[PDB]
């Protein structure tokens, strides 16, 4: 899941 | 009530109403019957407008970050459907200017979602209106949907409980506060939660049928909601 993982951590 | 609580509830007040909805978009389906692939398109942005309005919210949360990192995602992914639903219903019931419900209702049989899921969203979204929801119950039931603690693939349950069971409190006095003569205002509140819950099913349906009909999403959307 790296998309909502980048959204998340900024 | 408490110090601790009047500091949370400003928090997550603060962080609710920080979130743009961006309402040209909105005026633009209002003023214009495009065409189902078009007005698909224009759903597409406003689903992504949700994701990510979601996803600022959330990171906030007090404790969010304290959160196995697993278990971060796993709420997300379990309460979009959720927060998604109710942020429609305040846009629904607050940007929206009077006399359009029925326009839009024609607008969204239009974007090929089916009739039978339809009719249950619009409803909510009144019921929603009839409560007379404030700007305060929206964020609160929004954290409290999002901290779900009975989410699945959650390693730690208890430590979700933690951080939703102070909202909860918090909600209650409120309902208390503002409606001393109405005891069952929070237990209405609950009732619109238990309704939400059945937009999960809809909205599974409502994708697997957009797609069976050749539409495509973004990936995001894709991962939010597991389509593979
Ligand atoms: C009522 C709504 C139109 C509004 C609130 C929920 C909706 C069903 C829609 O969301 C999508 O799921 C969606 C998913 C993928 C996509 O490409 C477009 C929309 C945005
Ligand atoms: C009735 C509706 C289906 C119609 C208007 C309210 C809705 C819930 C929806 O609005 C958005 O989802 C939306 C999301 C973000 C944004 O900036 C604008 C609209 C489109």
């Amino acid at each position: 899941n790296a998309l909502l993982r980048y959204l998340l951590d900024k | 009530l408490t110090p601790d609580q009047q500091t949370l509830l400003h928090f997550i007040m603060d962080s609710y109403n920080k979130q743009r909805m961006p309402q040209e978009i909105t005026n633009k389906i209002l003023k214009e019957e495009f065409s189902a692939e078009e007005n698909f398109l224009i759903l597409t942005e406003m689903a992504t407008n949700h994701v990510q309005v979601l996803v600022e919210f959330t990171k906030k949360l007090p404790g969010f970050q304290t959160l196995d990192h697993e278990d971060q995602i796993a709420l997300l992914k379990g309460s979009a459907v959720e927060a998604m639903f109710l942020r429609s219903a305040e846009i629904f019931n607050k940007k929206l200017p009077s006399g359009h419900s029925d326009l839009l209702e024609e607008r969204i049989r239009n974007s090929g979602i089916s009739d039978e899921y339809i009719t249950p969203m619009f409803s909510f979204y009144k019921s929603i209106g009839e409560l007379k929801m404030t700007q305060e119950e929206y964020a609160l039931l929004t954290a409290i949907v999002i901290l779900s603690p009975d989410r699945q693939y959650i390693k730690d349950r208890e430590a979700v409980e933690k951080l939703q069971e102070p909202l909860l409190d918090v909600l209650q006095k409120l309902c208390k506060i503002h409606q001393p003569e109405n005891p069952q205002h929070f237990a209405c509140l609950l009732g619109r939660l238990t309704e939400l819950r059945t937009f999960n099913h809809h909205h599974a349906e409502m994708l697997m049928s957009w797609r069976v009909n050749d539409h495509k999403f973004t990936p995001l959307l894709c991962e939010i909601w597991d389509v593979q």
